[PDB]
């Protein structure tokens, strides 16, 4: 089975399925960020 | 079907958002609510008029030739009212507050459509006592963002007489949750081409629709919710972030729709949690609204005397993944003084 690995930055985002809607949309560069 | 249209325009708003912050702060974190952000400016709209409103519909993506002026108020008034709509095992509200100086002048047909119409909740509010008046508002939005949201407004001007807030609360538990004893105390993620940091590194195996991007080179991985929401993971090859952030838009996504196909991944992904501010009164004004700000704002169907302009706005935006699911949350702040 192929492997994904989130292990550098990636974009996420967090949708609403009814309406189609964008809820949050980021970034992660470093999850450790303070 | 109704609300898609509209959906599809506030996601290209939120891309278009997005690629501005990328500017703003290069190579760092970046997260924030579109619809909260999009909502707000939508109610001030509510009480705008003329160049005033239309440069704030404009600016959230809109041509008033296709959706008039009266379709884009009944649809975001839909779209909050459908956010809204219980769904057992998903926690999310979107909601509105209104705080009005002593002395404002508030139409009555405003006030009864934001309640009616606008999930608002309307207080009088001493703006004389300005630093109770900006820990008052601090402290709803953390009462309505389950404690999330903390300090939104770290400045409010002294000759505040108004100010407009939305927030947003989403908590829910992933479909296929992960096992925390195969959770990797510390792994490696990489932060820069030559830096790690160590995070807790989840991992399952289990049937996610996904797709890698032939022509944009990047890896698209969905994760269900139990019910009615969804996140999506985009994970560009080596050097091409850039290049994924550029192309992101509502045909994107309309693409990945199609191509996403369910199977196999034993897959990574890391436990964390981030936070955002974003000070917008520039950047706003950047976009297109302009008369909003002016001397001559146009808000005669808010006040009685059209007696107050925007003067400032902020946005923060926090997040959690872990094991069980996701916990997020937002809220946008916009200030008014006198005109
Ligand atoms: O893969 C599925 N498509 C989903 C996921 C999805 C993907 C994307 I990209 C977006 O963003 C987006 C799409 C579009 I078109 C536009 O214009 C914009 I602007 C943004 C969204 I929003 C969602 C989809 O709903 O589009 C998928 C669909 C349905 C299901 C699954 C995947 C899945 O795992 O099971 C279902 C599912 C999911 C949730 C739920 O509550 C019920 C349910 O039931 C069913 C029933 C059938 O018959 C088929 C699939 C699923
Ligand atoms: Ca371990």
């Amino acid at each position: 089975h192929p492997i994904i690995q989130i292990d550098r930055s990636f974009m996420l985002l967090i949708l609403e399925r009814s309406t189609r809607s964008i809820l949050f949309l980021g970034k992660v560069v470093n999850p450790t960020e303070a | 079907a109704t609300l898609y249209k509209m959906s599809s325009i506030n996601a290209d708003f939120a891309f278009n958002l997005y690629r501005r912050f990328t500017v703003e702060t290069p190579d760092k974190n970046i997260f924030f609510s579109p619809v909260s952000i999009s909502a707000a400016l939508v109610m001030l709209s509510f009480g705008a008029c003329c160049s005033t409103q239309t440069e704030i519909v404009e600016t959230l993506g809109f041509n008033l030739t296709d959706t008039p002026m009266v379709e884009i108020q009944h649809g975001f008034q839909h779209l909050i009212c459908s956010l809204n709509f219980p769904k057992k095992e998903l926690e999310l509200q979107i909601g509105n507050a209104l705080f009005i100086g002593k002395h404002l002048k508030p139409l009555a047909k405003f006030l009864n459509d934001v309640k009616t119409l606008y999930e608002t909740e309307v207080f009088s509010t001493d703006f004389s006592n300005i630093s109770a008046a900006k820990q008052e508002i601090n402290s709803h939005v953390e009462m309505q963002t389950k404690g999330k949201v903390v300090g939104l407004i770290q400045d409010l001007k002294p000759n505040t007489i108004m100010v407009l807030v939305n927030y947003i609360h989403f908590k829910a538990q992933w479909a296929n949750p992960f096992d925390p004893s195969k959770t990797e105390d510390s792994s490696s993620f990489l932060i820069d081409k030559t830096t790690t940091v160590q995070v807790p590194m989840m991992h399952q195996m289990e049937q996610y629709y996904h797709l890698v991007d032939m022509e944009l080179n990047c890896t698209v991985l969905q994760m269900d919710y139990s019910k009615n929401a969804l996140a999506l993971f985009v994970l560009p090859k080596e050097g091409q972030m850039e290049s994924v952030e550029a192309a992101m838009s509502s045909k994107t996504l309309k693409k990945w729709n199609r191509l996403l196909q369910k199977g196999w991944v034993d897959l990574f992904v890391p436990k964390f949690s981030i936070s955002a501010t974003y000070d917008l009164g520039a950047t706003l004004l950047k976009m297109g609204i302009q008369h909003a700000y002016s001397e001559n704002a146009d808000f005669s169907g808010l006040t009685e005397d059209n007696g107050l302009k925007l003067s400032n706005a902020a946005h923060k935006a926090v997040l959690h993944i872990g094991e069980k699911g996701t916990e997020a949350a937002g809220a946008m702040f916009l200030e008014a003084i006198p005109r």
